[PDB]
RNA sequence: CGCCUCCUAAAAGGUAACGGAGGCGCCCAAAGGUCCCCUCAGGCGGGACGGAAAUCCGCCGGAGAGCGCAAGGGUAGAAGG
RNA sequence: AAAUGUAACA
RNA sequence: CGCGGGGUGGAGCAGCCUGGUAGCUCGUCGGGCUCAUAACCCGAAGGUCGUCGGUUCAAAUCCGGCCCCCGCAACCA
């Protein structure tokens, strides 16, 4: 992942989903990387298998539509606050018999 | 039309000098320069920390007037040196200077509403009829519209809680929540119980008559009474009962006594057998009292109010609607507008603005 | 704090805690974290404590991720009633902890401070635990 | 407090506790017999009143519908219409 | 068979 | 902790048990009578049926769980 998140100079952390990628190749033509440029995201962007850059002879082996990089907002004291008072409804039960 | 701006900016400016007194406080300013001058003076810390903060708190006032005289005379001075050459940028380059000093004299005017711990609450008003009655009850009537064309003609929202309609004609009292911002600055300075005298239309012959109702104005709080009972300071004994039950009570230690340390309130439970049955109840027992006294705490300090709080009656008041030669008077700064029927419509910003002082 | 939002029954049987994790036992998501040495019923107390001793030491920023959630009712009788008179009241919940498991795990932070941060979460913890980093062991599950 | 369903029950059966959950004390003259014929829920698109859902058209569909009522087992190669 | 009208009449 | 009874406009109550339809009184609002107010007369408005979920084609109503309210019981040592 090349490049520095401009979501991460807000705070954000880039939360790499894929470190690797499944990929159909010659065993006389296996990279060494694939390079992903995630400079653009911010809080909160990401990317998929079908932004990858392909080099050559390697092909992609999952669908595109899978996302392999994410950047998310920080974990962040002044929230705690508001989880410590936010009161939680008690749990429903589900309904059985007459009762659905 | 931009030097009828600058005729305005030395107007507020001025009786801004007044309240303040530059005069008074010129004078005070210079011997804490001399003070804190000499060597000696952080000896005890205390004593400089005090004067070193005064002394900006004096030349906020002190040379943030010296930049208004100065200031707006380099303003006139640039907008003449734009008219007689032609020079338009002269003229906007002398208006970015009549923006910058418009707030540094707004911002030397919250010395009249930046003074009175929470004035920005969304306060609620308390008006109340009082003596003459009819006559009174419809002047309280008429004193709610006033405020409420008044609130509306500021940006506040009107919002009315509680009514009580007279039986004759009018209204006995009512409590309005003024939800607003900064809403407690403004009608504080309108507590008060307002005389009307006037010409009055409920007694026969049409007599002159004299009538008074008031106006009580408060903020808003955090109206929760529910302290937290934390075991830091709860002292519980067990020991036995005092009556029936057998080999029992003597033989067992069932009965409980909470007591809350700083408040020296003690509790027992005996009703029933289980010391925890009894330790419940005791803790029941212990948050109510101390849900009693907080209560006691609370309207205390109302008592303290009310009895702090006027008559609505002769000889205690601050206002005159004599209409019978059309004159409002707040005698308490005190002004005069002539204009009577347009303060009952809410020109109060008048008396406001200038009982803030 | 964690707990589930609706169930189909209300009450659930003790089981038991035989053995290692039956998953969940590599790093999945975060840098590093923190893996379970012995078994036991983690609360959703202990957890949320842990959850807060991590953000409040990281302030600002890093991200957490909590693999484990208690789904599991905790029942108690009321106090000094006696034996019978049917099952208790449900007053908490618990995750089913056994050895092996990764409960906690951090991203977006330098190394000292998920050694850190994990440290003072074990602490919270009632078993003992372990402080682990991705490997291309957990890479290759 | 008798009866039915599921779990506890440790892969035959059975198995306790003031263990965890629900039902029954009816009903149907067709909701029964036998022949013959038919196939659901749901999703997507289209469509006067007309809607999330009336009926209609088309495409996708092994059963997640239905089987009078609890649950379980079973079931469209019917026990369902 | 049916109540009431305060508080500043030259 | 137990048993069993309640929560429905601004107020107090009816409606449930044999489900589809929320009513009465006071109040509130507009109009009249009066010089004026009350009283009276004419017309009008007004309810998440405590909450979550859901029985059924359909719930204020039926059945569970929670939340406040009321009554009773809590004995033998
Ligand atoms: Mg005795
Ligand atoms: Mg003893
Ligand atoms: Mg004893
Ligand atoms: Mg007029
Ligand atoms: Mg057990
Ligand atoms: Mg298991
Ligand atoms: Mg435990
Ligand atoms: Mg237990
Ligand atoms: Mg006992
Ligand atoms: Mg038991
Ligand atoms: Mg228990
Ligand atoms: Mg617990
Ligand atoms: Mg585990
Ligand atoms: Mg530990
Ligand atoms: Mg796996
Ligand atoms: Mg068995
Ligand atoms: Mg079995
Ligand atoms: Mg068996
Ligand atoms: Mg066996
Ligand atoms: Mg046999
Ligand atoms: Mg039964
Ligand atoms: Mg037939
Ligand atoms: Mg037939
Ligand atoms: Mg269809
Ligand atoms: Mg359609
Ligand atoms: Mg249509
Ligand atoms: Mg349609
Ligand atoms: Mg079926
Ligand atoms: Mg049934
Ligand atoms: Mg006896």
């Amino acid at each position: 992942f090349v490049g520095t998140p401009a979501g991460v100079r807000a705070g954000g952390v880039l939360q790499e989903i894929h470190r690797d990628i499944l990929v159909k190749v010659s065993p006389r033509n296996i990279p060494e990387f694939i390079e992903v440029d995630v400079s653009g995201l911010e809080i909160g962007d990401s990317l998929h298998a079908s932004d990858l850059k392909l080099p050559p002879g390697v092909e992609l082996a999952v669908s595109p539509e899978e996302t392999i990089a994410a950047v998310v907002p920080p974990e962040d004291v002044e929230k705690l606050a508001e989880e410590a008072a936010a009161e939680v409804a008690e749990p429903e039960v589900i309904k059985k018999g007459k009762e659905e | 039309p931009v030097n009828n701006r600058i005729q305005d900016l030395t107007e507020r400016s001025d009786v801004l000098r007044g309240y303040l007194d530059y005069d008074a406080k010129k004078e005070r300013l210079e011997e804490v320069n001399a003070e804190l001058e000499q060597p000696d003076v952080w000896n005890e810390p205390e004593r400089a920390q005090a004067l070193g903060k005064e002394r900006s708190s004096l030349e906020a006032v002190v040379d943030t007037l010296d930049q208004m005289k100065q200031g707006l005379e380099d303003v006139s001075g640039l907008l003449e040196l734009a008219v007689e050459a032609d020079d338009e940028e002269t003229f906007n380059e002398a208006v970015a200077e009549l923006d910058a000093l418009e707030e540094k004299l707004a911002q030397l005017e919250f010395r009249r509403m930046f003074s009175g711990e929470y004035d920005s609450a969304d306060c609620y008003l308390d008006i109340q009829a009082g003596s003459g009655g009819t006559e009174a009850q419809d002047w309280a009537s008429m004193l709610e519209r006033m405020y409420l064309r008044w609130a509306e003609s500021r940006g506040f929202k009107t919002e009315i809680i509680e009514e009580s309609e007279g039986e004759v004609a009018g209204i006995k009292s009512v409590t309005i929540k003024i939800s607003g911002d900064y809403a407690y600055g403004w009608l504080r300075t309108e507590t008060g119980v307002h005389r009307l005298v006037r010409k009055s239309p409920f007694d026969s012959g049409g007599r002159r008559h004299t009538s008074f109702s008031s106006a009580f104005v408060y903020p808003e709080v955090d109206d929760d009474i529910d302290i937290e009972i934390n075991p830091a300071d709860l002292r519980i004994d067990v020991y036995r009962t005092s009556g029936a039950g057998g080999q029992h009570v003597n033989r067992t230690e069932s009965a409980v006594r909470i007591t809350h340390i700083p408040t020296g309130i003690v509790t027992q439970c005996q009703n029933d057998r289980s010391q925890h049955k009894n330790k419940d109840q005791a803790m029941k027992q212990m948050k109510a009292k101390l849900y009693e006294l907080e209560m006691q705490k609370k309207n205390a300090e109302k008592q303290a109010m009310e009895d702090n709080k006027s008559d609505i009656g002769w000889g205690s008041q601050i206002r005159s609607y004599v209409l019978d030669d059309s004159r409002i008077k707040d005698l308490r700064t005190g002004v005069e507008t002539r204009n009577t029927q347009a303060v009952l419509d809410g020109s109060l910003d008048q008396f406001i603005e200038a009982s803030l002082k | 704090m964690l707990m589930p939002r609706r169930m189909k029954y209300r009450k659930q049987q003790r089981g038991r805690l035989k053995g290692a994790t039956k998953g969940g036992d590599y790093v999945a998501f975060g840098d590093y974290g923190l893996v379970a040495l012995e078994p036991a019923w983690i609360t959703a107390q202990q957890i949320e404590a842990a959850r807060v001793a991590m953000v409040r030491h990281f302030r600002r920023g890093g991200k957490i991720f909590i693999r484990i959630f208690p789904d599991k009712p905790y029942t108690k009788k009321p106090l000094e009633v006696r034996m019978g008179k049917g099952k208790g009241n449900v007053e908490g919940y618990v995750a089913v902890v056994k050895p092996g498991r990764v409960m906690f795990e951090v991203a977006g932070v330098t190394e000292e401070q998920a050694m850190e941060a994990l440290r003072i979460a074990g602490h919270k913890l009632p078993i003992k635990t372990k402080i682990v980093r991705r490997d291309a062991y957990d890479e290759a599950q």
